[PDB]
C-alpha cells in the first residue's frame, strides 16, 4: 500500500525481463563478431532493435514513483538509472535532427581520406598512411604535411555540425534539470545520500586541479630531458627553452610518447628484455600462454576460468575460411557466459595483453551476484585500472626468471632498470596533461565561459600553458581541431583515463605494501601473496552498489584521489633525471612559436 | 517451463497453486494488465551454452514418505541359494528356525 513495495515489485519484474532480452542481444552480437555475413547483420539488427524498444517502453513506466518518497539507498540507485529521460524531453523533430547530426559526424569521421597533391590516384587513410607515417618517420616536412592535411580535410566538415550538436545537447541537459552537458557527464562521479562519503559534481574539478598541481615537477624534468635528447635528431627545429612541436611526438595528436624510445634511450649498447626467442625455442602456443596467465592469476588466490570459457571462446584466427575482427575483448554475455575474443601470436606483447584481458574477465566475474542494474564498475575508471595492474605486475624480471623464460645467470644491473622506467614513463606520465587539458577545454565550452567565436583562441592557448606543445601553423576559427579525435567526433567522455592512471599506481602501492615487499616499487611482484589478492577482492565484488569513495577506501585506506604513489613509483628515474640535466634549463616560455 | 514470481501471501508445506488471476499492487481496482497489475507467471530461457549456475537441472525432489498404509509394498530383499541334508539356520518369509 506504500510506494517502496510497488517500486520493489517493479524492479523485480524488470530484473527478469532484462536478463533474457540482454542475453539474446549479446549472443547475436557475438555471432556477428565471429563471422562477417549478411544474415548475422540482420539478426544483430533485429535483436538490437527489440532490446532498444523494450528499454524505451520500460523507461516510461518508471516515472510514476516519486524519488523523494523512497528511503532505501539501494532501489533508489536503480530507479535513478531507470527514471532518466534519455533524449525524449525535446520534440520529435529535434530528436530526429540530433540523431541525424550524430550519424553525419560519425560517417564523416569514419570514411575520411587525404590525397597527395597533384596525384589524385594516390590517397591514404591514416592506418598505413598518415598514422603509420606519424609513427615511423624521421623526416620533418612529411610529418607536418600529414598533420596539417588530416585536420584540414576533416575538421572543417565537422565544426558546423558540432555547433548544432552542442546547442541541442545543452537544450536537452537543461530540460533534464541539469546545468549543462558537462555537468551531465560530471554526474557520473556524483554521490548523494549516506553521510561522510558525499561527492558533489563540482568537487571533481577542484580535486583534479589540486592533484595535477603536484605532478608538475616530474613532468617538467621529463619534458626537459626529452627536449634535450630530441635536439640530436632535429638539430635545427627545437628551441633550447621553447615548447615541443606537436608534429614530432610520434603520434597524430600526441596522446602517447611511446614511439620516441629509439631516440631517447640512455644506454643503447645494453639490450632490453625480450623473451620471444625463449618462447619460440620451447615450442609455445596460444594455449600455453593462456594457461600461464591462469596460473599467474591463481597464484594470488583468485578463482580460475569456467569450463565453457575453454570451449566457446576462440583463441586463434580461423584463417581464410572465415573472417573475424581481430581485436582483444572480454565478453560477459550474462547468465554465466564469459568469453575472450583475441587472435593470439607468440610475442611478449600478446603475453601481456592476455593478462590484461583475463583481469578484465576476473573483474567481470567478481560482481555476478549483484542485480542487473548494478553490474558495472564503481565508476568509469576502475575497470581498466584493475586490468592494467596485473599487466604491470607480470612483466617484472623476477617473475620471468621464476617461470623459466629467462636465463637464471642473467645478472640484472642498475642500468636496465633506468631503461625500463623511462619506457614506462614515456607512455604513462606523458598522457595525463593531454587528457586533463582536453577535458578542461570541453567543460569550459559546455559551461558557456567561452563564446562561440573564442574557441580556438583558448584551445591553442591552454596547450602552451599546460602540455608544453605549440602548433606549427596558425589556425583561425574555421578549424575544429579537437573533433579530429575519435572520442570528440563521436560522443564519448575523456576523464576516464586520468582517474584510471591515478588509481592503478595507488592500488599497486597498496598491494605491494600488503605483500611485505622490500625495495623499490618498480621491482614488485604480487605473485605468491594471498594477502595481496584478498584485499583486492573486497573491492571486486562491490560493483556499483556502494559509492566509489567507500570502495577506494576499502583497499588503499584513503577516500580521496592521491598522487604520491605515482611519484614514489618513479623515484630513481626522478633522481637520475635530476642528476643528468644539471647543465640544462627546466621550464618553457609561451612566446616562441615555430611560425613566428 | 514456468515458475511463480508474485503472490500476496506465503506458502505452506505441500501446497500447490494453479491460479492465473492478475496480481494487484496498487489501491485502485484492476481489470487487465497495463499499470501496477502484473501477470504472476514467467517462463525460463534455458539454452545449451549457459553457465553451470544457469543450466537447467532436472531435480527429483524425492520428498517421499507416506510409509504407513493397510498395504506396505516393500523394498526388494536378497535371496541366497538353498542347502539340503545339512544343519542350517533358515528364514522363509519371516518363519525363522534351525534344522
Ligand atoms: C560462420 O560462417 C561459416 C561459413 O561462412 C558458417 O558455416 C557458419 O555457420 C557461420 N557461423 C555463424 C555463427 O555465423
Ligand atoms: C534496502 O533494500 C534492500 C533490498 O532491496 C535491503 O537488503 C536493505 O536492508 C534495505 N535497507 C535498509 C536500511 O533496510
Ligand atoms: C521527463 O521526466 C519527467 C519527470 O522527471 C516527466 O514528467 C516527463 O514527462 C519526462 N519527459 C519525457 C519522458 O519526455
Ligand atoms: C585453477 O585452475 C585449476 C585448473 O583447472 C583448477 O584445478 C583450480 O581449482 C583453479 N583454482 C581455483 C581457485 O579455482
Ligand atoms: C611462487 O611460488 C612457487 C612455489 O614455491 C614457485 O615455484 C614460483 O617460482 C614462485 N613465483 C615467483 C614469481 O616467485
Ligand atoms: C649503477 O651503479 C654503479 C655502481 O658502480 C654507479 O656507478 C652508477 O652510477 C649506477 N647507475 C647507473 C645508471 O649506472
Ligand atoms: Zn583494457
Amino acid at each position: 500500500s506504500t510506494i517502496e513495495e510497488q517500486a520493489k515489485t517493479f524492479l523485480d519484474k524488470f530484473n527478469h525481463e532484462a536478463e533474457d532480452l540482454f542475453y539474446q542481444s549479446s549472443l547475436a552480437s557475438w555471432n556477428y563478431n565471429t563471422n562477417i555475413t549478411e544474415e548475422n547483420v540482420q539478426n544483430m539488427n533485429n535483436a538490437g532493435d527489440k532490446w532498444s524498444a523494450f528499454l524505451k517502453e520500460q523507461s516510461t513506466l518508471a516515472q510514476m514513483y516519486p524519488l523523494q518518497e523512497i528511503q532505501n539507498l539501494t532501489v533508489k540507485l536503480q530507479l535513478q538509472a531507470l527514471q532518466q529521460n534519455g533524449s525524449s524531453v525535446l520534440s520529435e523533430d529535434k530528436s530526429k535532427r540530433l540523431n541525424t547530426i550524430l550519424n553525419t559526424m560519425s560517417t564523416i569521421y569514419s570514411t575520411g581520406k587525404v590525397c597527395n597533391p597533384d596525384n589524385p590516384q594516390e590517397c591514404l587513410l591514416l592506418e598505413p598512411g598518415l598514422n603509420e607515417i606519424m609513427a615511423n618517420s624521421l623526416d620533418y616536412n612529411e610529418r607536418l604535411w600529414a598533420w596539417e592535411s588530416w585536420r584540414s580535410e576533416v575538421g572543417k566538415q565537422l565544426r558546423p555540425l558540432y555547433e548544432e550538436y552542442v546547442v541541442l545537447k545543452n537544450e536537452m541537459a537543461r530540460a533534464n534539470h541539469y546545468e549543462d552537458y558537462g555537468d551531465y557527464w560530471r554526474g557520473d562521479y556524483e554521490v548523494n545520500g549516506v553521510d561522510g562519503y558525499d561527492y558533489s559534481r563540482g568537487q571533481l574539478i577542484e580535486d583534479v586541479e589540486h592533484t595535477f598541481e603536484e605532478i608538475k615537477p616530474l613532468y617538467e624534468h621529463l619534458h626537459a630531458y626529452v627536449r634535450a635528447k630530441l635536439m640530436n635528431a632535429y638539430p635545427s627545429y627545437i628551441s633550447p627553452i621553447g615548447c615541443l612541436p606537436a608534429h614530432l611526438l610520434g603520434d597524430m595528436w600526441g596522446r602517447f610518447w611511446t614511439n620516441l624510445y629509439s631516440l631517447t634511450v640512455p644506454f643503447g649498447q645494453k639490450p632490453n628484455i625480450d623473451v620471444t626467442d625463449a618462447m619460440v625455442d620451447q615450442a609455445w602456443d596460444a594455449q600455453r600462454i593462456f594457461k600461464e596467465a591462469e596460473k599467474f592469476f591463481v597464484s594470488v588466490g583468485l578463482p580460475n576460468m569456467t569450463q565453457g570459457f575453454w570451449e566457446n571462446s576462440m583463441l586463434t584466427d580461423p584463417g581464410n575460411v572465415q573472417k573475424a575482427v581481430c581485436h582483444p575483448t572480454a565478453w560477459d554475455l550474462g547468465k554465466g557466459d564469459f568469453r575472450i575474443l583475441m587472435c593470439t601470436k607468440v610475442t611478449m606483447d600478446d603475453f601481456l595483453t592476455a593478462h590484461h584481458e583475463m583481469g578484465h574477465i576476473q573483474y567481470d566475474m567478481a560482481y555476478a551476484a549483484q542485480p542487473f542494474l548494478l553490474r558495472n564498475g564503481a565508476n568509469e575508471g576502475f575497470h581498466e585500472a584493475v586490468g592494467e595492474i596485473m599487466s604491470l605486475s607480470a612483466a617484472t624480471p623476477k617473475h620471468l626468471k621464476s617461470i623459466g623464460l629467462l636465463s637464471p645467470d642473467f645478472q640484472e644491473d642498475n642500468e636496465t632498470e633506468i631503461n625500463f622506467l623511462l619506457k614506462q614513463a614515456l607512455t604513462i606520465v606523458g598522457t595525463l596533461p593531454f587528457t586533463y587539458m582536453l577535458e578542461k577545454w570541453r567543460w569550459m565550452v559546455f559551461k558557456g565561459e567561452i563564446p562561440k567565436d573564442q574557441w580556438m583562441k583558448k584551445w591553442w592557448e591552454m596547450k602552451r600553458e599546460i602540455v608544453g606543445v605549440v602548433e606549427p601553423v596558425p589556425h583561425d576559427e574555421t578549424y575544429c581541431d579537437p573533433a579530429s579525435l575519435f572520442h570528440v567526433s563521436n560522443d564519448y567522455s575523456f576523464i576516464r583515463y586520468y582517474t584510471r592512471t591515478l588509481y592503478q599506481f595507488q592500488f599497486q602501492e597498496a598491494l605491494c605494501q600488503a605483500a611485505k615487499h622490500e625495495g623499490p616499487l618498480h621491482k614488485c611482484d604480487i605473485s605468491n601473496s594471498t594477502e595481496a589478492g584478498q584485499k583486492l577482492f573486497n573491492m571486486l565484488r562491490l560493483g556499483k552498489s556502494e559509492p566509489w569513495t567507500l570502495a577506494l577506501e576499502n583497499v588503499v585506506g584513503a577516500k580521496n584521489m592521491n598522487v604520491r604513489p605515482l611519484l614514489n613509483y618513479f623515484e630513481p628515474l626522478f633522481t637520475w633525471l635530476k642528476d643528468q640535466n644539471k647543465n640544462s634549463f627546466v621550464g618553457w616560455s609561451t612566446d616562441w612559436s615555430p611560425y613566428a | 517451463y514456468w515458475y511463480r514470481l508474485f503472490r500476496k501471501s506465503k506458502l505452506k508445506p505441500f501446497e500447490r497453486d494453479i491460479s492465473t488471476e492478475i496480481y494487484q499492487a496498487g489501491n485502485k481496482p484492476c481489470k487487465g494488465k497495463g499499470p501496477n497489475c502484473y501477470f504472476p507467471l514467467q517462463s525460463y530461457g534455458f539454452r545449451p551454452t549457459y553457465g553451470v549456475g544457469h543450466q537447467p537441472y532436472r531435480v527429483v525432489v524425492l520428498s517421499f514418505e507416506l510409509l504407513h498404509a493397510p498395504a506396505t509394498v516393500c523394498g526388494p530383499k536378497k535371496s541366497t541359494n538353498l542347502v539340503k541334508n545339512k544343519c542350517v539356520n533358515f528364514n522363509f518369509n519371516g518363519l525363522t528356525g534351525t534344522g
